């Protein structure tokens, strides 16, 4: 036969699903493990038969178990079931989203939250800047990026954004389509305000002395909207 | 190349087959140049190359520059256009 | 006119300039090997006529008063 370890693991999964199906035929309400095994085994057999696509199987997996077929709490625990199966065109991943609707009140690991909002970046006053994407490709900017050093095809008054970042929730982002124009909110970077990296326009302590060097560097490298005056005076370390 | 011997950061040296300047020096150096580069007198570019190389004017200037203290070191260039047993002798001949 | 030069006064003394003050000073050539390292990092090499052009260009770019170096300056491989 020349079986691989993958084939042995899938054989075990198939017979777990068969046990779940026999217990369902005897009238027993299925638990969490039994329901997951039953859905996975059904998808693998349908893909072996070769008459259905993966997208059709993603919808067919949602009709296998009624809400009355499982114990109370099972449906809230199963958010998705994934399984890889070999089609005539090879191995594909099939994910079944929310296969069972709930019918009882038991939610394991339930969260009970207060209703007060959370205030982020307290004590930081924001300013508003209009930004336009004049390039031909989309741009997306994260919450803690140094906004002065973003993609040179974005056009905005870059002098007002030195030492600042977006005032949004940490880990979220703002998207600019080609030709799109909108306003954003910016707040001061905290901590020691030592800015290293990002386009290597600063690489030192952020202050008013380092802003002139950064503006001159940004103009020489063609960043849009940068205004630094002519007859610039160099320092000993630039 | 001889103009760099006036500079502050240069330590300038001469090799012994050009000192002292004698009546056989130019012909000997020309025939040495023709052998090593495999030049031919029938080609106008080999003749133009050779006449820009030897230059009896700078060779004549070299002895006087040694007497003025502008050149500071003598050496051999041994078996590669120079004579390893004659550095001291040719120094005193030039003096 | 002051490249490679220092004040011709007694060693360890000094000359003072008040705001708005104008006066004349006496200058003589630096001795020794004339290797100038430090001071504003305008030379950092052997002092000669080749290094004077680089020093004048550097002094004009950093805004030192009274420095006259011509336009269309030609860079070297090590500046
Ligand atoms: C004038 C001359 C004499 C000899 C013996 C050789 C050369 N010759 C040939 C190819 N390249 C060179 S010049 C290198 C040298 O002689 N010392 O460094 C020139
Ligand atoms: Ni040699």
């Amino acid at each position: 036969m020349k079986l691989t370890p993958k084939e042995l693991d899938k054989l075990m999964l198939h017979y777990a699903g068969e046990l779940a199906r026999k217990r369902k035929e005897k009238g027993i309400k299925l638990n969490y493990v039994e329901a997951v095994a039953l859905i996975s085994a059904h998808i693998m057999e349908e893909a072996r038969a070769g008459k259905k696509t993966a997208a059709e199987l993603m919808q067919e997996g949602r009709t296998l178990l009624k809400p009355d077929d499982v114990m109370d709490g099972v449906a809230s625990m199963i958010h998705e079931v994934g399984i890889e199966a070999m089609f005539p065109d090879g191995t594909k991943l099939v994910t079944v989203h929310t296969p069972i609707e709930a019918n009882g009140k038991l939610v394991p690991g339930e969260l009970f939250l207060k209703n007060e909002d959370i205030t982020i970046n307290e004590g930081k006053k924001a300013v508003s800047v209009k930004v336009k994407n004049v390039g031909d490709r989309p741009v997306q900017i994260g919450s803690h990026f140094h906004f002065f050093e973003v993609n040179r095809c974005l056009d905005f008054d870059r002098e007002k954004t030195f030492g600042k970042r977006l005032d949004i929730a940490s880990g979220t982002a703002v998207r600019f389509e080609p030709g799109e124009e909108k306003s954003v909110e910016l707040i001061d970077i905290g901590g020691n305000r030592r800015i290293f990296g990002f386009n290597a326009l600063v690489d030192r302590q952020a202050d008013n002395e380092s802003k002139k060097i950064a503006l001159h560097r940004a103009k020489e490298r063609g960043f849009h909207g940068t205004k630094s005056d002519d007859n610039y005076v160099k320092t000993i370390k630039e | 190349i001889i103009k760099v011997a006036g500079e502050h950061n240069i330590l300038p040296a001469s090799t012994n087959p050009t000192i002292p300047f004698t009546v056989n020096t130019e012909a000997e150096h020309m025939d040495m140049l023709m052998v090593c580069h495999h030049l031919d007198k029938s080609i106008k570019e080999d003749v133009q190359f050779a006449d820009s190389r030897i230059r009896p004017q700078t060779i004549a200037a070299e002895d006087t520059l040694h007497d003025m203290g502008i050149f500071s070191i003598t050496s051999s260039d041994s078996q590669a256009m120079g004579r390893v047993g004659e550095v001291i002798t040719r120094t005193w001949q030039t003096a």
